[PDB]
RNA sequence: GGUGGAGGUCCGUAGCGGUCCUGACGUGCGAAUCGGUCGUCCGACCUGGGUAUAGGGGCGAAAGACUAAUCGAACCAUCU
RNA sequence: AACUUUGAAGGCCGAAGUGGAGAAGGGUUCCAUGUGAACAGCAGUUGAACAUGGGUCAGUCGGUCCUGAGAGAUGGGCGAGCGCCGUUCCGAAGGGACGGGCGAUGGCCUCCGUUGCCCUCAGCCGAUCGAAAGGGAGUCGGGUUCAGAUCCCCGAAUCCGGAGUGGCGGAGAUGGGCGCCGCGAGGCGUCCAGUGCGGUAACGCGACCGAUCCCGGAGAAGCCGGCGGGAGCCCCGGGGAGAGUUCUCUUUUCUUUGUGAAGGGCAGGGCGCCCUGGAAUGGGUUCGCCCCGAGAGAGGGGCCCGUGCCUUGGAAAGCGUCGCGGUUCCGGCGGCGUCCGGUGAGCUCUCGCUGGCCCUUGAAAAUCCGGGGGAGAGGGUGUAAAUCUCGCGCCGGGCCGUACCCAUAUCCGCAGCAGGUCUCCAAGGUGAACAGCCUCUGGCAUGUUGGAACAAUGUAGGUAAGGGAAGUCGGCAAGCCGGAUCCGUAACUUCGGGAUAAGGAUUGGCUCUAAGGGCUGGCAGCCGACUUAGAACUGGUGCGGACCAGGGGAAUCCGACUGU
């Protein structure tokens, strides 16, 4: 597994074809984005909900989203 | 004290079987069965004891796996020779064809004279 | 292992193609590592240096010696062993040379051997206290050891 | 029933000479019982010399006599170091004053030496 | 502190192997143990690594000497006879 | 007065071996075992596997010992 | 129903086990259902017995590959002959590949592969076999079965091979001069360069062309001692969750209190790595060592292992409790918690440093990598090229074994035989101890049976007033001494030993005193350890209270000894 820093090449990541799913982790105090590649799953952890919240929304409409609970 | 056995068919205590002892998240101590621990490449002239240094030390086979930066240094016989003796052998091969000068100009000298 | 002589590994380079020989001499009691053994017929006369009998003076102090021209060495090439020239033969080209048994042996000017004592001598002065010494002794030699009247 | 009996143990209890099987190099080893004492007195005579309070010549003086069995702990060791500064106080004072006395002569004969070249 | 009269290393021997044995082997047992001055560095460590071979431990440079000693007699006298011959031929 | 830890060093666990009780057993647990007492336990130590030496042969720190419960000449078949 | 099953009680093996797992060997003995004909030296409702059925899933675990000691073809030699010797020796022992030329095919005949011939190049070492413990790339966590799990399922990876048109990016990288236009930002035309960059250096960065050949490294090393680091386990002080006791006491006793592989970062060890600098009044430093004008201390840096902590994995899963369902068939659903610390010559594993010993010097090859060389390729300033060990993307990994026993019942001894058989894991107390004894996890029914009495002879344990070897071939057997601390220790000697010689004193419990240390800011504060010495009091002189555990001395003969 690999951690992104960045907003960008968290977008980059999902943009690509090898990008099978995507799942959104809501625990306390975190919110975590893990995007399924062929070979790592890519993960971003963030602080700010707003943030979150607002990344969420920019996600692409053919990558499978799923919040996991 | 959680008593535990190996995970092979080989018994016996051969630096083949080298293990260590890790805990899973499943709360229990099981054995990880560790690599054998390579060594760094010793110089090619062979009178230092003390081995390179810029070379991750490693089993042989693994260094296809490795980068080129990761498996010599970026000099003048870089990964094979130490930096001490290669100043050393740049020096002995200046001085050796200097005196081979020297020979060449006193020879001509004794030709001037005789 | 199984030789009271200490070898030397003595890097040679081939005159006819591009690469490194590596010869097993005895060395023979001096010789030092990163030193320039000479090999020939018109080599100098000191200790770590081949060169044949008919060449070398009176009186040299020679070991690992060929009986025959062209079989590497195979005279007083034990362990603090040398074999002494006595003197020469212009015709016919031979040389009398007395061994370390004491015999003197008439044997052909053309062939070689190496300058000095071979290193490791005065072995046996040393006593061997213990069975234990004598089994790591030819332990490694030969099974010869359990000597049964 | 350990916990209380560990407890008196640590009292100093159930230790005798009646209840003690093994040796005192078993018990409680004299190479350890060096190896702690070395790591003591050495880094306190490495805590003196790096505080400047003790110098360089008196730290290996001193390292040599750690080594060569003459303290047998870290008080006596203290109260050998503050009786050498004592007498290194004593002799540095001395000296101190016998310098000054002997510069006060050095310039009186010099100023006597510039009066008699200034007269003559 | 002095711990035996006459005795040295053959002490580990103990009781055993003789008494003129042992003094053979003293002298020897001291020599093959001596640490010796380098001729080429100067420091003393010419320590003794098998027969007839011997390692400076500052130049790392080995030098084939004698069994149990550095320098044998008859080695000196060798290298004297030899050196004598080598200025008798080159005059 | 310390440090040091060398030894074909000592007591001694495992391991290897088998002195004595000529104990038990002796149509036995056992075609060689058991109990206590014992020798040794850092090196002539113990040990699996692979391999090599085959019968007037091998191998033997040597007892004519061992060589598949068989050894002063193994076992199987033939002459018989 | 004495033997089967369950519950309760009392016991044992008492972590070098009667526990949990392997190798050889066994071969269905493994699991379920049914039977009590035969076997399990009594019985059995039971079984490893019988009869029906099931059970072994792998690129990563091994074999497969290599070579060791060795075995064994070819040439050659020998032999009446099956054949034997021999393994580099009386051999034309290569079928391989870079580049160039020629013709023939295949694909938008562009440009390249395939083959055919010729020129040219080349050393190797002996065909082949030989280790399920040697070398050998790369898989771990959770769940699941009546029986299989690093193999099945889920979630994470990772190794090797392929990769034409190269599937995508990044490197090779796009800079400079001159001459014009434009107020400028900047834009056109020509000329070269450009197979990377930075640091004094150790060396670093994400790649960073390259052949025949050569050099080197890894593979690739003995035994022992000492020390240090890091884990697993143990110990202590607390927070939580559930149990035990609670006729009296106990902020009490028991269990649990976590996070893999593969990346990134940071502690922590190691350096015989570099720069400034020149040191005697010698200094630095270890348990010991050892180091230094061939450069020590003191500063500033660099590299390696980082199995340890944080983070991605990853709390979703695992575990401890509490509560609701599915009447069931259910990786059911949910609350909480999975916390803070300190220690130790403690046991085991591993890493590193340093020494000692050898008339012992402690393995090869498969395979991989680095470098020196510079034969050759690229493109003329770009919609750039040859070339990539950089980050991704796609496909594949064939064959065999995998169940179980692994030993007082699955192996070998004619057998469920007190024999034999190679390894790993290794708690608490007492104690020097991995000795003996008791206990916790795990396991078991006392070892081919039970009941009733306690006769003689037995076998295995013991105890005996008085004498103390008078018994007997013979102190045979049994008994005495035994641990530790403080004294003291002879003849003789090879001066090392004898020696724990011999001969004495003490040992319990309780209550104290003294001494032996770290962190922070000759002083003050805060804390953690086991020892050593001394004193008092006291018990029916009892105290190494069980266990563990030397009888000794003086002589003679033989063999030195350790060993067999
Ligand atoms: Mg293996
Ligand atoms: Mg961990
Ligand atoms: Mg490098
Ligand atoms: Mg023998
Ligand atoms: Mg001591
Ligand atoms: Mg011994
Ligand atoms: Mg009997
Ligand atoms: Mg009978
Ligand atoms: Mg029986
Ligand atoms: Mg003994
Ligand atoms: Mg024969
Ligand atoms: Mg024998
Ligand atoms: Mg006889
Ligand atoms: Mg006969
Ligand atoms: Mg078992
Ligand atoms: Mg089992
Ligand atoms: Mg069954
Ligand atoms: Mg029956
Ligand atoms: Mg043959
Ligand atoms: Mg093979
Ligand atoms: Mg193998
Ligand atoms: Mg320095
Ligand atoms: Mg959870
Ligand atoms: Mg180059
Ligand atoms: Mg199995
Ligand atoms: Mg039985
Ligand atoms: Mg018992
Ligand atoms: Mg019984
Ligand atoms: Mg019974
Ligand atoms: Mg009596
Ligand atoms: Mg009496
Ligand atoms: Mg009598
Ligand atoms: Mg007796
Ligand atoms: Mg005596
Ligand atoms: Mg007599
Ligand atoms: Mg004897
Ligand atoms: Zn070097
Ligand atoms: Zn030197």
């Amino acid at each position: 597994p690999r951690k992104i820093e960045e907003i960008k090449d968290f977008l980059l990541t999902a943009r690509r074809k090898d990008a099978k799913s995507v799942k959104i982790k809501k625990n306390k105090d975190n919110v975590k984005f893990k995007v399924r590649c062929s070979r790592y799953l890519y993960t971003l952890v963030i602080t700010d909900k707003e943030k979150a919240e607002k990344l969420k929304q920019s996600l692409p409409p053919g990558l499978a989203v799923k919040e996991l609970k | 004290v959680q008593r535990l056995t190996y995970r092979r068919r080989l018994s016996y205590n051969t630096a083949s079987n080298k293990t260590r002892l890790s805990r899973t998240p499943g709360n229990r101590i099981v054995y990880l069965y560790t690599k054998k621990v390579g060594k760094a490449p010793k110089s090619a002239c062979g009178v230092c004891p003390g081995r390179l240094r810029g070379v991750r030390a490693v089993r042989p086979k693994v260094l296809m796996r490795l980068s080129k930066t990761k498996k010599h240094v970026s000099r003048a016989y870089g990964g094979s020779m130490c930096a001490k003796c290669v100043r050393d052998r740049i020096k002995r091969a200046f001085l050796i064809e200097e005196q081979k000068i020297v020979v060449k100009v006193l020879k001509a000298q004794a030709q001037s004279q005789k | 292992p199984g030789r009271g002589a200490p070898l030397a590994k003595v890097v040679f380079r081939d005159p006819y193609r591009f690469k490194k020989r590596t010869e097993l001499f005895i060395a023979a009691e001096g010789i030092h590592t990163g030193q320039f053994v000479y090999c020939g017929k018109k080599a100098q006369l000191n200790i770590g240096n081949v060169l044949p009998v008919g060449t070398m003076p009176e009186g040299t102090i020679v070991c690992c010696l060929e009986e025959k021209p062209g079989d590497r060495g195979k005279l007083a090439r034990a362990s603090g062993n040398y074999a002494t020239v006595i003197s020469h033969n212009p015709e016919t080209k031979k040389t009398r040379v007395k061994l370390p048994s004491g015999s003197k042996k008439v044997i052909s000017s053309a062939n070689r051997a190496v300058v000095g004592v071979v290193a490791g001598g005065g072995r046996i002065d040393k006593p061997i206290l213990k069975a234990g010494r004598a089994y790591h002794k030819y332990k490694a030699k030969r099974n010869c050891w359990p000597r049964v009247r | 029933r350990c916990r209380k009996n560990t407890l008196a143990r640590r009292k100093g209890r159930h230790m005798g000479i009646g209840k003690r099987k093994g040796t005192a190099n078993a018990r409680m080893p004299e190479k350890v019982t060096w190896m702690r004492r070395m790591r003591i007195l050495r880094r306190l005579l490495r805590r003196y010399r790096e505080s400047k309070k003790i110098d360089r010549h008196m730290y290996h003086s001193l390292y040599l006599k750690v080594k060569g069995n003459v303290f047998k702990n870290k008080r006596i060791l203290m109260e050998h170091i503050h009786k050498l500064k004592a007498d290194k106080a004593r002799k540095k004072l001395l000296a101190d004053q016998a310098e000054a006395r002997r510069s006060k002569t050095k310039e009186a004969r010099k100023r006597r030496e510039e009066r008699l070249q200034a007269k003559k | 502190a002095k711990r035996t009269k006459k005795v040295g290393i053959v002490g580990k021997y103990g009781t055993r192997y003789g008494a003129s044995l042992r003094k053979m082997v003293k002298k020897i047992e001291i020599s093959q143990h001596a640490k010796y001055t380098c001729s080429f560095c100067g420091k003393t460590k010419m320590k003794r690594r098998a027969v007839g071979i011997w390692h400076c431990g500052s130049c790392m440079k080995t030098v084939a000497g004698g069994a149990w000693t550095y320098n044998t007699t008859s080695a000196v006298t060798v290298k004297s006879a030899i050196r004598r011959l080598k200025e008798l031929k080159d005059q």
